[PDB]
Formats: C-alpha cells, structure tokens, sequence
C-alpha cells in the first residue's frame, strides 16, 4: 500500500511503446519494422504481462485490504478545470484490469497465428496495444475527464480495428457505422457530463459519491435535469454496450478480424459501459427514475438479441448478437441495482464468448483450405455443417463456451444467471419470466450455432450436394472398359435411351440440342479436409477453457470483495428445453440419443409446413433485416442527413453564395447597360 | 524453413586463430569451439552434455530473473525483506522439508518424462494428434510442443531455429555465469547482487573483489 | 498528501494530489527545442531524395508545382492536336 | 491524367456518398485486401538496422560534413539543457547552422526537377548551368519555342 | 433580464453581511467568474474540505520559475473556498458562526499574503508563509472531518 499504489499510473502506459514504435516505424521505415515482424507481437504480449501481474497485485490487494487509492495529478491549472488524470483503484478497477489483461493476452496469442499470413500485421499490433493502453486508462479513470478521453480513444480503436482490413468496401460502412454511433453515444456522454458539473461543480469520481447523497434534497436542482442527465449518461453505455437505440454497429464489427470480435465484444470495449454504469451506481440509485431506464432498454434489447441470432448464418453475426443479448442481460442486472451479480457475470461472459469468439475463427480458418477465402464461405454457419470428427479441441473449446452461456451448473457457468433471476423474479414480474424467456431462447440459439458447427456431416464435402466432389471421389466409372473407353457432352437425356414414345403431352423432341458436359476428374483430386490449427489458435482456447471452468464455481468472495432448487431447476429446465427443441431440428438421425419412434414422430406431427410457414419466414426476415431498424436508420437517419446535407449545400452555393456572387453580377451588369447607355 | 542447420567451419570461435576441435562441428547451439580439455568427445555423451547445457542453462536464466526481478521489486516496494540467499531460510508453510519432497515428487515427474524423451525420444509424445494433421517429430530438449511452442517459435518463425537455439545457449550461458556470480558475491560480500552492483557503479576502482 | 476521505456509500478514499506544472521556462524550452526540430527536418528533408516531385510522372507530363497544371495541360494539349491538325491539313494532310 | 484523346465520361456516376470501390460479389477475398496475402520464405532479413540505412540511403542528397553537422544538431540542443543553460549561444548557432545550411545548398548540381516545365523539351543535358556562372541564355521567355542546341 | 442572457454589468456574487472581507477592500484572490454550484449546506462543508486539501497538497508545485501557477491554483481554490465559506457562515448555527467566520479571517489574510508573495517571484516569502498555511490548512480539513 505504501509504495505500490504511486506506480499505478504505468499500467495505461505500459502497453503504449509498442504502438508507439510501430506508429513511428510503419510510418517511417516499413520494410525495417516488417523485417522485425514477429518482436512486437512478443514485445506486447510481454508488456501486457507486466500490466496483468500488477493488476493481479493490485486484486490481490482489493482482496485482502479494503480501501481504495485515487492516485491523482495535475493535468491544466490556469483557471476553474484544475484537472486531473488520477487513476481510481476501486474493487471494479480490478476486476476492470484483469478483465481487460487476460482477455488482451490471449487475444494477443492468438492474433499472432491470426495474422501471421495477413500482409496487415504490426499496424493491427499497433491498435491492439494502443487500445489495451486506452482501456486500461478508461478503468483506471479518476474523473469524467479522463474517463471521456479514453472513452472517446476507445471508439477510435473500434473505428481503426473494425477498418483494419480496410481495402474491402464493406467494413469501410462498418467502420464509419461503428465510429459515428459511438460518436452518438459520446454526445451523451458529453452533455452527461456537462449536465453533471452544472448539477454538482465536480468532474471527479470522489466528489460525486458524497454530494449525490444530499444532492436531489436541494430546491435548485431539479428532478427532470437530473434524469435527462442520467440518461444521457447513459446514451454512452447504450452506443459502447450495443443496447437497442444504439446497436446496429455491432453486427457489422464483423468484416474486421475474428480477434476484435472477441476484444470489442465479449471483453473491454463493451464493458466500458457496464463498468460506466456500475461506477456511477452511487448516482443511479439515486436519481429515481433512470434505474427503471436502464432496465427498460435492457429487457427491451433482450428480446432483440435473442431473436437475432435464431436465424444467422454467418457465425460472427450470430455470437455478435448472443454477445449483444448477454449485454442487454448484463444491463437488466445494472438496472436491478445489482452492484454484485452484474459484475459477475460480466466476468464469467468475457471469459466464456471470448472463448467462443476463438473456437469461432478456429472453425473458420479450418474452413479456409476447404472454400478458400470468402466470409459467405468461410464464415457462413450453414454449410459448416460438422466438425468434431475432424477439429476436436475447437469442439471441446466451443462446447465449453456454449454450455458456460447455456447454463449448466457442475462443468460450466450457471450461478451468474441464476443470480440474475434471482434478483429478477423478486423485482418486478413484468421484466421476469419473459428474461427467462429469453434465456430459454438463449440456450436454443446458441445450441443451434452448436449443432450447426460441430454435429452432423460436413454440407459442403457432402456427396447429395457438391458435384466436383462426386467428379473427384470416382477417377474411374462403373464398367471399367465397357460403355466408353472413359463419357464427356452427355447429351440431352430426357428419354434416358429407353426409346421411350409420347402420349398426349405438349413437347417431347424439338429444336434443343443441349449436352450436360459435365467436369472432369483426377484433377485438384485431394480437397484437404480440416485439420486442426497450430498452437497458437488453440493455447487461448485451452487457457480460457481453463478460466470459464475456473470462474464457473465462484461462505464465499462476494460481499468482502465489493427458492435454492425450484428457480435453479427451472432455469436449466428452459434451458434444456431450449436444448431440446434445437436438438430436434438440427441433430441429425444417425448421431442424435433420442429414441427414432420420437425423432420419427417430431416429422410426421409438422410434415405440413403451412403453419410453420409463417412463423420461419416471420423469425428469419426479422433476424435478416436486423428488425428492421437496420433499414430505418439508413433511410430516415443517414440518409436524412444525407438529403439535409444536399438541401444545406443548395441553400449555400445558390442562395447565400447566389447573393454574394449577385452583388459582383448585378455589378457586372450595371457596368455593360451603363457603359451602353 | 525447420532443418536446424549447423554453423559453418569458418564461424567465429571462442579463442581467434585457434583450430576447434573435429568433434563440435557446429551442430549444436552455441558451437565456438570450446574444448581446452575435450569433455565432449565422445558423441553420444557429447549430445547428453548438450542437454545438460540446455536444461543447466534455462534453469540458471529462470533462477537469475528470479532473484533480480523480485530484487528490483522489493526496491520499488513490494516485496519485504527480500535476501535471495536468505530466501530458504525464512519461513514458509510446511517447513520447508515437505516442500522439498513434494518438490521431489512433482519434479520428478516432470524430469522423469524428460529422461524418457532422452533415453529413446518417441515414448512421452504430447502435443496430442488431431485428423489429417502430422505433428512434427521434434528434438530432444525442444520439444515444440502445445505447452512448449504455443507461439510456434521453435519452427522458424521469426527468425531461423538455428539462431533462435544460440539465442537461447547464450543467453543462458551468461545467465550460468550470471548465477555464479550471486553464489560467490553473496557469500564474499554477505549482500545483495544489485546492492553490490549499485556500489561498484558508485566507485568502479576501489569498490572491488579485493575490498571485501 | 495523503487525505482521507469519508463517504457513507461505498469505501475509504486515499487521494494523494500531486499538484504540479511544467516550470514557465520548461514551456519555452519544449517550445525551443521544437522550433529546433522544425528548423533542422526543414533543412535536412528538403535536402531529400523527394521521389514523387523528381520523376517523369510529375514534371514529366506537367508538373510546375500548381494544382492547375492538370487543368491547363488537358486544356492546353487538345489545343496542341487542334494546331497540329490544322498544320497537317495546310499540307493536304 | 494524360489524355492525349478526350476521356469517356462515367455514364453511371456511382452515387454521391458511397465509394468507387467494387462490390463484394467481384472481390476475392484474401488477395485483395492482403488480409491472407504473407505467405513467409519469401521476405529478406536486414533486421532493423540493414533496414533502417537501407531507407536512410535510399533518400538523402547530403554529403559527409553536411549530414554529419545534422546529425549532432539535435543532439547539440538536446545537450543544450541538461548539460548547460547557454541562452542565446543555442539561437545564434542554429542561425548559423541554417545560414550555413543554405549555402552547401547552393549545391553543384543543379537537377533539371529544379527547373520549369517548360524547360523540359529534349537534350536538356546540353544546357549546363552547373558550371556556367551569369549564363545569359534568354531561353525564359517561354513564349516560342527556341532551339538552345550550340 | 429576459430569461436567457441577462445582460450588462455581469455580476459577481455578493457577501451576505459577513466580515470575511479584507475590510480595507474585500479581498485580493477573488477570482472573477466560476461556477460555485448550490448543493447544499453539507455539499459546501465538504467541498473546503476538498479544495483545503488541494491547497495542502500543492507541494510538489512550488518552485522556481512556478510561482505564477502557484498564484493561479491559489486564486482558484481559495475563490472556491471564499464562495464556500460564504455559504457556511451564511448558514451558520449562530455559536459556531463566530468562531468559523473569524478562522476564515485568520486563513484569508494567510492567502493573501501568501499570494502576494507568489506574486512578486520571491520564494522565501512563499515558503515562509506556505508553513504556516499548511497548518492552517490541516486545521481546516480537521475541522470540516
Ligand atoms: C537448487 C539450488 C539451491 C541452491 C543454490 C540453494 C542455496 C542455498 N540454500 Mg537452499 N538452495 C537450493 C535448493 C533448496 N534449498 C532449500 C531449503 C533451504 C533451507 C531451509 C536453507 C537453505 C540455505 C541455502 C544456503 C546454504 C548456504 C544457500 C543460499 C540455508 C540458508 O539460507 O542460510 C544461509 C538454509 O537454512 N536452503 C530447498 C527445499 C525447499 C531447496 C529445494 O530445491
Ligand atoms: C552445466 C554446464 C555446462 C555444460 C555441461 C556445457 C556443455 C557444453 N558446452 Mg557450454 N558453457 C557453459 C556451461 C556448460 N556447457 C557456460 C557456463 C559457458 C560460459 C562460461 C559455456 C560456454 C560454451 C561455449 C562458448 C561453447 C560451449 C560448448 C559446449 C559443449 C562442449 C564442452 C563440453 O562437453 O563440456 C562439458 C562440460 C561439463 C561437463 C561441465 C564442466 C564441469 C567440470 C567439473 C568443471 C567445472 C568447474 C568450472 C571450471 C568452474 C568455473 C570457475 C569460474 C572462476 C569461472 C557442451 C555441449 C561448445 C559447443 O559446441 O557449444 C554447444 C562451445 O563452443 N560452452
Ligand atoms: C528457477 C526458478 C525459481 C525458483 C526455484 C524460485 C523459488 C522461490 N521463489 Mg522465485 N521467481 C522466479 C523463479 C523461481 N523462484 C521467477 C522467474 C520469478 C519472476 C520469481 C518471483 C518471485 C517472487 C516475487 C517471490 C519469489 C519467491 C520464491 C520462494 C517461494 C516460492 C513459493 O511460493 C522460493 C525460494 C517468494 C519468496 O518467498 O521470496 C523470498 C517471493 O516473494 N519468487
Ligand atoms: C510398479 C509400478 C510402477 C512404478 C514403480 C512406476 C514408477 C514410475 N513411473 Mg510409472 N506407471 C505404472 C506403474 C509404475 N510406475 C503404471 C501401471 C502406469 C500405467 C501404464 C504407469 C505410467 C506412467 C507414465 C505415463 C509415467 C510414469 C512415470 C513414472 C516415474 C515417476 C517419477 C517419480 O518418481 O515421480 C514422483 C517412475 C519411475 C513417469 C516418468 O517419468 O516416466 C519415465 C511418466 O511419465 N508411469
Ligand atoms: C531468453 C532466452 C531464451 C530464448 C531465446 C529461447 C529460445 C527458444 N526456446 Mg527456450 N527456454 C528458456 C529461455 C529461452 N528460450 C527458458 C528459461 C526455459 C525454461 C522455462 C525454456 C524452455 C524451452 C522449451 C521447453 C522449449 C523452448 C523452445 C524455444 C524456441 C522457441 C521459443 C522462443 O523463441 O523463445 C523466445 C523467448 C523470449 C521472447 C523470451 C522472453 C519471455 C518472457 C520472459 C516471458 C527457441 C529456440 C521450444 C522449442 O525449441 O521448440 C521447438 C521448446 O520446446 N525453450
Ligand atoms: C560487441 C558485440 C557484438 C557486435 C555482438 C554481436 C552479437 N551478439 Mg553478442 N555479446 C557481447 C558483445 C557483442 N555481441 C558481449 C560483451 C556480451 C556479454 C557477454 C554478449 C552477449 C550476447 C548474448 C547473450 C547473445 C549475443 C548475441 C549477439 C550478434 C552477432 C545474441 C545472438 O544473436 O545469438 C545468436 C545472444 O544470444 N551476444
Ligand atoms: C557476467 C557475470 C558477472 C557480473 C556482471 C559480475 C559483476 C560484479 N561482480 Mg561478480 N562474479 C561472477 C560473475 C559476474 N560478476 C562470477 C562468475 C564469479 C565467480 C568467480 C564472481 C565473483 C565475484 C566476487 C567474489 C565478487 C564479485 C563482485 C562483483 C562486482 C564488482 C566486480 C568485481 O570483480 C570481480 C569479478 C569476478 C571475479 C568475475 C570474473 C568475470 C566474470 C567471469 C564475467 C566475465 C565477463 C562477462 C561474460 C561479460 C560481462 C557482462 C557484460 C554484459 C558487459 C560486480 C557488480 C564483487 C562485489 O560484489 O563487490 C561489489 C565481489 O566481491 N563477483
Ligand atoms: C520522429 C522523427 C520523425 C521525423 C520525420 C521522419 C521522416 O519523415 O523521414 C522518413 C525518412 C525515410 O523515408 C522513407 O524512404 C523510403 C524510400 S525507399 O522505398 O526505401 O526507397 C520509403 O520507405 C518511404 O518513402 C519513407 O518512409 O527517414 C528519415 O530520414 C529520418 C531520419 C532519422 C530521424
Ligand atoms: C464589388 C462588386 C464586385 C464586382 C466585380 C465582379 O463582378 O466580380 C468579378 C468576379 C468574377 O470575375 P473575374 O473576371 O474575376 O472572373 C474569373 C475569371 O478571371 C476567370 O473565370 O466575380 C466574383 O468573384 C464575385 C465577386 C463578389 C464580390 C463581392
Ligand atoms: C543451474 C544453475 C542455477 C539454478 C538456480 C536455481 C534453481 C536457483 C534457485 C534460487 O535462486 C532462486 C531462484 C531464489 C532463491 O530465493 C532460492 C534459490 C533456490 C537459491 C546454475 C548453473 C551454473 C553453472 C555454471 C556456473 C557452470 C559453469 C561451467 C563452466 C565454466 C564450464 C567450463 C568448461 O566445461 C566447459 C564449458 C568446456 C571444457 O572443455 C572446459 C571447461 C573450462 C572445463
């Protein structure tokens, strides 16, 4: 305590050098620092451990010691600023730190196998560190200040990370999308910010925590300021959290690497806003009314999170929007006033769907040597069809992941959300069974992502379906030497040479001479089926498989740090029913435990489609078109500003410079009638 | 791109001018030719003593960290009272025998798994198989592997593996002698190893061996 | 420094307050060593190598150092095909 | 660009925000945007340093003293403070280094990129103003084309 | 005075009848224009707390060639702790008021003397009265906690 709190400020600037010298050396001298290629990997990787082992010191010392350091300086002192850029370790600081430490270090593992074939390599290095550096000085934050500063550098990370592969148009949408909506939340971060200092004069975390115990009692102040401050205070944990005014940039985050899918999400980035709003607790729970907002926006996004991923089929969009659905979860906590079970399952999801990011972008670079390159291919969920018999870490890793947001209780994480029903049902009994709902329709889509990665046959090297593969698997017919000396141009076939006469009928023969030439074979023949990664894809799958079997049993830490059967059997009975109604419809026949009387019975009650017909076509056009509002803010949002911006300009260059430009006419032509006169 | 190839005849030597011995041709790491005595004539003791080297070496680099790491650290102030060779000395749980044989056990366990890889290399495989994949069959003391190789830097990667091995060798032959020097100066100066270096930068002339 | 800090809601706090500013002079030494910097990369990366403004792309085609040279060569070299066509057809072509 | 011809207008001006790039159905993925492009064995060592006066020589016109008195300028300011406080020696040297700098600068060669471009027609060798001090050679009029060959 | 923008003299906030001025004049560390907010009588005695403290804990900004920003930070912390003071002996218990009120006047002159000597470069002075104010400062802080 006595020396070790004064050397808390390194742990933003510790990740720095690195971006720092890649930014000085890309820029510069790019075939040298490309030449020393694969150093800065290890040079971050190593800084990074220093940063989590002092933040494991730190832990170890929010454990043992309660008290909490704000290790402050001077940043501006020339008038009322006098600011500060201090560094608060409260118990959320921690588990702030290594949430972002441990996350950072196997992000960092596995982006070194990630990237090692992409000529953009030490520039994503370079974001990588600098953002680490931005988010540990986002949690280590002492006032609004430098919380909005690193806020704001954060959302320039998400710009620069999910533009990183910025030659594809695509991801050039998705990073601007993804900048400008975090703008939008910076906004209200702003004016959350400035309405905070009208309110108190404070721009400090100390300050605030005891003037908003007597603050709201005062007659100045009033009740609608203080609200519509609070929410637009939280306008900024709607746009970094991807709650569902804000939310349209995290499902195109995708086009980027598969790595800042885990880091955006399930890690840091969205939990800058989780860790906003449970800092700013001791003045949530005290403006009356926001507390019921959050909850609002937060079981209003549950049932937008959960209804998107049921029919995805790219994978990254459909764990985006799982990742999406467990932060409105981690939301509904926050506007429990949960100060406890929040952070614990913000912890026990960005250790699980990290996991299941990596097991992700394991299956699609096992599915790059079957399609080659294309993310309609090799990340398209629907012909990935199965892989344990080739993959089985990744199986073992994604299974772990999908059973920790599933809810099992002995071999995966459960007690999370059992607390969050817990603390749910005994609230409000609008916002409760219809959050079960969804965590039924949670373990539904998630063991659907399951069965449509791991369980079944391949549906890409299936022989009903791929006719190069049938051309390839068969070098010879048959016959042998009968039938052909092979027959190349198989011609139109219809009577298939059985010299088979017409009836009453429209067309038999006519002028149609079209020959199937079919392809050929024994050529590209072998079609490598997917082995498995290297080491370091699967080293940061088996260490988080190590943490959320680890953090999934956690007299106990909860309070010195910061129904029992019927709720827990209810919870895991939705949920395995949710497992069950995927398991029918996706397991298939001949690897499915059920018994076939049943399997064969499931068909023969729904061989109807017509009832079924609707209720497909009403979840996949909700969960394609993004529930529409995709297509409202790009139709009445941008594209409002853009028709605004087009009337601006015709108002400036026609009829404010029209005037400008007319006194210079008009001068013109009192000049020539004049001189004419 | 993974071969492991040696150094060539004309590399630099330990003692310039000198003819290195017929018996380190340079397949080995760290190959300069040092052999006063010939220790390594024989070569199927000379590739034990490789071994030993290896093994002796990242032993004596992890030991080094650990006594001037959490040195620099207890002069920041974090840890007390830190003496490295008062270390064993101080108290612990389980009194410091019990330490040791469960020490002995798990160690051995693990030593025991390197002997096996020594004495017939295929019999304690790890890295387990996966379909259509063909781990590489490794060296003895590098042995690649998931727990071992996890960034897949023994392959060649950032840079060649012969390199990457003398980076290693050399390393830890100045951590060996880096070792060294803590056991003898903290028994003839009964001090710290960075205390004693702080105190010969302050006097580099009369701060020396021959003060004690 | 060291203040203690009594808040009924959460937690002790153990702020230090390390008031400081970069001394007025050390603000006119930055800003010396910057008008520096400024002086010696103005005269050395003039003195470089400049490997677009040297080749035969730009002062090659254009390339006065305007940004009107584009506009005035294609509006300048039809004229030059136009004169030239006119003295191909004084000859009969 | 050129132009020698008139250029084709853009009968389908794309769009007035969205870009001029293809779209996702004509890009390969991997060969385009070099996201699976680096396929090792291929790159060359020169680790850092052989990288570093490789680029360093690939752009400089500086001679030995000229370069050498650039590359301990800043170190003469950065030895400025921290070694002394000398005040205005520090001004009136890099006054000096910049005097003297302008002079190497009246450099020997001259480097026809130096010149209009209405010098360039052909043999623009011929023309030595390197060597030939008060030239006089009324070629700058630039309104009818001379022919300088002598 | 139309709502928005009242307009002309722009004022500064007066004192309300206390003898927490100069008295030959009202004080030389006012600074102009700063937001003081209306929190509440508990919300001011722990704000002089906070900028008491930040006062004490402007040790490591003292120094040669500093004194101007020690002048600045001094003028504004101690214009916070004018309009705190103010609020608290402007609602004061009438038994504590007194003896409140006439700290205030003992730590004021402090200020302004201590500014005066942050204001004419001289570090002795500076030094020599910022002792002095240390302890008047950890008197404040423990009387305020
Ligand atoms: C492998 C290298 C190793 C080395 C170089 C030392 C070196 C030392 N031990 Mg030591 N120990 C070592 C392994 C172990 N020691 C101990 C337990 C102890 C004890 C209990 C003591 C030492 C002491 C000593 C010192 C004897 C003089 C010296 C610094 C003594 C000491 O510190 O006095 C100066 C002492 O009392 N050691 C255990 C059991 C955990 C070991 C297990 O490997
Ligand atoms: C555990 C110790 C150890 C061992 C087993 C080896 C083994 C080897 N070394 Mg390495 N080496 C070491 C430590 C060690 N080295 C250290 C500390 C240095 C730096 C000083 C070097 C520097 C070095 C170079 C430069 C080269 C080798 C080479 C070799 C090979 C041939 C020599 C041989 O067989 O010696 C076997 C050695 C022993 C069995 C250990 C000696 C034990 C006896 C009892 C003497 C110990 C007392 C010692 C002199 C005390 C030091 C006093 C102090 C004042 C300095 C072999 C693989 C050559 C090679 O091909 O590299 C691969 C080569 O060119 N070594
Ligand atoms: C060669 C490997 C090696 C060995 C045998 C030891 C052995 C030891 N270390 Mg060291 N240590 C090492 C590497 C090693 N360390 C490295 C690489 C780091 C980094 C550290 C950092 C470290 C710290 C920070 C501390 C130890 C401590 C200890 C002691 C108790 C460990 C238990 O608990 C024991 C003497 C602890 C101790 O009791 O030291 C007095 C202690 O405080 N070590
Ligand atoms: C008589 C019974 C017996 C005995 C004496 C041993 C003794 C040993 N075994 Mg073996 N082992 C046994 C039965 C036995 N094993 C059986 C029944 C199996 C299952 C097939 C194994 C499988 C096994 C493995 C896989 C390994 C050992 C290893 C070891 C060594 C542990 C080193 C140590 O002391 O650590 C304390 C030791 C020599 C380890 C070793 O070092 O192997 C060389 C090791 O990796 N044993
Ligand atoms: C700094 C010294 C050093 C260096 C350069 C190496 C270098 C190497 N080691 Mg060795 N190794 C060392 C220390 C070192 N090791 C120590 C102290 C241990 C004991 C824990 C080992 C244990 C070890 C094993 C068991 C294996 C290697 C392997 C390797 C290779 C790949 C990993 C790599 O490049 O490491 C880079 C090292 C760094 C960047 C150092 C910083 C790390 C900080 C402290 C964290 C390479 C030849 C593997 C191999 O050759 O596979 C074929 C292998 O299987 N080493
Ligand atoms: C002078 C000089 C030069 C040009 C080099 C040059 C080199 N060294 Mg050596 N080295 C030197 C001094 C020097 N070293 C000294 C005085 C030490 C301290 C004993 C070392 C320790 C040292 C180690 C420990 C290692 C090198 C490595 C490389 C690369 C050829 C590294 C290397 O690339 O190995 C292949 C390596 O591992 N050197
Ligand atoms: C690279 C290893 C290394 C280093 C940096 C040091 C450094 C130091 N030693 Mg230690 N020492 C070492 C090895 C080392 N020693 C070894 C191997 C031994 C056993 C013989 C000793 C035995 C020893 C004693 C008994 C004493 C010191 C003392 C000292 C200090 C004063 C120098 C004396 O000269 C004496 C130095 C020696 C006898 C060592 C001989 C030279 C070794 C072999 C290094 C060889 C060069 C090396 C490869 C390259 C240098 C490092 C490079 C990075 C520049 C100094 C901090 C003294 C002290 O603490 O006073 C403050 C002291 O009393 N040393
Ligand atoms: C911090 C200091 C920053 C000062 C600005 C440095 C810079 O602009 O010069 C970039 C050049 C190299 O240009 C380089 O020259 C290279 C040319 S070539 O491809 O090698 O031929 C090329 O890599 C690239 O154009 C350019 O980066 O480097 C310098 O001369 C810096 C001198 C050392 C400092
Ligand atoms: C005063 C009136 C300006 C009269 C002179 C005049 O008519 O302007 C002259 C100028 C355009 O005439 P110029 O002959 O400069 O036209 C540009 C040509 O040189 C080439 O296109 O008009 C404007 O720039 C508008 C000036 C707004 C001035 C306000
Ligand atoms: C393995 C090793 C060190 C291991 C250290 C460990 C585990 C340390 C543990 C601890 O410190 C910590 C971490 C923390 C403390 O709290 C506790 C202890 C327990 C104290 C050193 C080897 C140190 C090894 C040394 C010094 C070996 C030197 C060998 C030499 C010089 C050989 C020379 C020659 O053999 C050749 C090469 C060739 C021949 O031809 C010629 C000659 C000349 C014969």
């Amino acid at each position: 305590m006595e020396h070790t709190y004064q050397y808390s400020w390194i742990i933003p600037f510790i990740p720095l050098p690195v971006p720092i010298l890649l930014g000085v050396g890309l820029l510069l001298f790019p075939t040298a620092t490309k030449n020393l290629r694969r150093m800065w990997t290890f040079l971050s990787i190593f800084l990074l451990s220093i940063v989590m082992i002092f933040s494991i010191y730190l832990s170890i010392q929010q454990i043992f010691l309660s008290c909490i350091h704000q290790n402050v300086w001077s940043w501006t002192i020339n008038n009322e600023f006098s600011f500060e850029f201090g560094y608060f370790i409260d118990p959320l600081t921690s588990i702030m730190s290594i949430l972002i430490t441990t996350v950072g270090i196997l992000v960092l593992i596995y982006s070194d196998n990630y990237m090692s074939h992409d000529q953009g390599y030490l520039r994503f290095f370079a974001y990588m560190g600098f953002f680490n550096t931005s988010m540990l000085g986002l949690v280590t934050s002492s006032n609004l200040i430098q919380v909005y500063f690193f806020w704001e550098l954060v959302g320039m990370c998400s710009y620069l990370l999910i533009g990183f592969w910025f030659t594809r148009p695509i991801a050039a949408n998705a990073c601007q999308k993804a900048f400008v909506t975090n703008r939008v939340g910076d906004f209200g971060l702003l004016l959350g910010i400035l309405g905070l200092y009208w309110i108190t004069g404070s721009f400090e975390f100390q300050d605030l925590f005891e003037i908003f115990n007597n603050l709201i009692l005062n007659n100045r102040v009033n009740l609608l300021f203080l609200t519509l401050c609070a929410f637009l205070l939280f306008v900024g944990p709607i746009a970094k959290s991807a709650q569902f005014p804000l939310h349209v940039w995290l499902p195109d985050a995708m086009e980027g690497p598969t790595p800042i899918s885990a880091l955006i999400h399930a890690a840091t980035m969205v939990a800058a806003g989780i860790f906003l709003v449970a800092r700013l607790l001791p003045l949530f729970i005290v403006i009356p009314s926001i507390m019921y907002i959050i909850s609002l926006i937060g079981i209003i996004t549950v049932l937008l999170g959960a209804t998107l991923a049921l029919a995805q089929k790219d994978i990254k969009r459909g764990l985006a929007y799982s990742t999406m659905s467990q932060l409105g979860y981690m939301m509904l906590a926050l506007g429990m006033g949960s100060y406890r079970s929040a952070l614990f399952h913000l912890i026990t999801h960005a250790y699980s769907k990290a996991l299941l990011f990596l097991g992700s972008g394991s299956i699609i670079h096992s599915m790059e040597a079957i399609v080659g390159y294309s993310p309609d291919k090799s990340q398209n969920m629907i012909l990935m069809g199965g892989l344990t018999k080739h993959v089985p870490i990744t199986k073992t890793a994604f299974l772990i992941g999908t059973l920790s947001l599933c809810g099992i209780p002995p071999l995966a994480c459960f007690w999370s959300k059992d607390e969050i029903l817990n603390d749910s049902l005994l609230f409000s009994p609008i916002f409760a069974i219809i959050a079960c709902s969804t965590a039924g329709l949670t373990a539904f889509y998630m063991f659907r992502i399951y069965l449509l990665t791991f369980e079944g046959h391949l549906n890409t090297y299936f022989l009903n379906y791929s006719g190069k593969k049938s051309g390839s698997f068969y070098s010879l017919s048959l016959w042998g030497k009968e039938e052909e000396k092979k027959l190349t141009m198989n011609n139109t076939k219809r009577a298939s040479f059985f010299c088979n006469k017409t009836y009453k009928i429209s067309n038999n023969v006519r002028n149609q001479i079209f020959i199937t030439v079919e392809n050929f074979g024994l050529n590209t023949r072998t079609f490598y089926y997917p082995h498995e990664s290297d080491n370091t894809i699967l080293f940061p799958m088996l260490i988080l498989v190590l943490f959320t079997l680890f953090i999934g049993a956690i007299n106990q830490e909860g309070i010195d740090f910061d129904e029992f059967l019927r709720n827990a059997t209810f919870s895991v009975s939705i949920a395995f029913f949710g497992i069950f109604i995927a398991y029918c419809l996706y397991k298939p026949f001949y690897s499915s435990l059920l018994n076939l009387t049943l399997l064969n019975s499931f068909q023969k009650w729904n061989s109807k489609r017509i009832h079924w017909e609707k209720l497909i076509n009403f979840v996949y056009n909700w969960s394609y078109n993004r529930g529409y509002i995709d297509s409202f803010f790009k139709t009445s949002l941008i594209e409002s500003i853009r028709r605004l911006a087009k009337q601006t300009t015709f108002f400036d260059k026609r009829i404010i410079d029209g005037i400008t430009n007319g006194v210079g006419i008009t001068s013109f032509f009192v000049g020539e009638v004049t001189k004419y006169i | 791109s993974s071969v492991c190839e040696p150094l060539p005849p004309d590399r630099p030597l330990w003692f310039p001018g000198s003819s290195p011995p017929e018996w380190l041709d340079g397949s080995l790491p760290g190959d300069f030719g040092f052999d006063p005595l010939g220790l390594g004539s024989d070569p199927d003791t000379l590739k034990w003593f490789a071994q030993a080297e290896l093994i002796h070496s990242r032993w004596a680099m992890l030991a080094v960290t650990g006594i001037i790491i959490p040195e620099c650290l207890e002069r920041l102030g974090f840890i007390e009272n830190f003496s490295w060779y008062d270390a064993g000395s101080r108290e612990y749980f389980a009194d410091s025998t019990t330490l040791f044989v469960a020490q002995m056990v798990l160690m051995g366990w693990a030593e025991g798994r390197r002997w096996a890889d020594l004495i017939k290399p295929g019999s304690v495989d790890i890295e387990p198989k996966y379909p259509h994949k063909v781990n590489p069959k490794p060296d003895v003391g590098y042995p690649g592997g998931l727990w071992f190789d996890f960034m897949m830097w023994g392959r060649g990667s950032p840079e060649p593996v012969m390199v990457l091995r003398t980076k290693e060798i050399k390393n830890g032959r100045l951590a060996m002698l880096a070792f060294l020097g803590f056991c003898f100066q903290a028994t003839y100066t009964s001090q710290d190893p960075i205390e004693n270096l702080m105190a010969h930068l302050a006097d580099p002339g009369h701060c020396n061996v021959f003060s004690a | 420094a060291v203040m203690v800090q009594q808040i009924e809601g959460m937690r002790d706090i153990i702020t230090e307050k390390h008031v400081w500013h970069l001394s007025d002079k050390a603000i006119k030494n930055v800003y010396m060593f910057y008008i520096m910097f400024t002086c010696w990369g103005c005269l050395y990366f003039g003195s470089a190598k400049d490997p677009f403004y040297d080749s035969e792309e730009y002062r090659g085609d254009g390339g006065d150092g305007t940004g009107y040279w584009v506009y005035e060569t294609v509006c300048i070299s039809p004229f030059l095909i136009l004169l030239g066509k006119k003295e191909k057809n004084l000859e009969m072509h | 660009g050129l132009s020698q011809i008139e250029p084709d207008i853009n009968e389908d001006p794309i769009g007035q925000f969205e870009t001029n790039s293809i779209e996702m159905e004509d890009f390969k993925y991997g060969y385009y945007d070099g996201a699976h492009t680096y396929y090792e064995g291929e790159v060359q060592k020169g680790t850092f340093w052989g990288a570093i006066a490789d680029d360093i020589a690939a752009v400089d016109q500086t001679n030995g003293f000229q370069g050498l008195i650039s590359c301990m300028f800043l170190p003469a300011i950065a030895l400025g403070m921290y070694f002394d406080a000398p005040g205005e020696y520090l001004f009136i040297g890099a006054a000096l280094f910049t005097v003297v700098f302008c002079i190497i600068e009246m450099d020997k060669p001259d480097q026809p990129h130096n010149f209009e471009p209405q010098i360039y027609k052909l043999e623009r060798g011929a023309r030595d103003k390197l060597i030939n001090d008060y030239n006089t050679m009324s070629i700058w009029d630039f309104n009818d084309k001379y022919g300088d060959v002598w | 005075d139309n709502g928005f923008w009242i307009d002309g003299p722009l004022p500064i906030p007066p004192i309300y009848n206390n003898i927490v001025n100069e008295k030959t004049g009202t004080r030389t560390f006012i600074k102009k224009g700063v937001y003081v907010a209306d929190i509440g009588t508990k919300g001011r005695m722990y704000r002089v707390k906070k900028n008491a403290f930040d006062l004490l804990a402007m040790e490591d900004l003292i120094g040669p060639d500093t004194l101007n920003y020690v002048k600045k930070y001094l003028r504004l912390k101690s214009t916070f702790l004018f309009y705190d003071f103010d609020n608290l002996i402007s609602a004061a218990a009438s038994e504590d008021k007194q003896p409140l009120t006439d700290l205030a006047n003992r730590l004021f002159d402090n200020f302004e003397k201590l500014e005066d000597a942050a204001k004419t470069k001289n570090l002795a002075e500076t030094e020599s009265c910022y002792k002095d104010t240390k302890f008047l400062l950890q008197e404040v802080m423990t009387r305020m906690a």
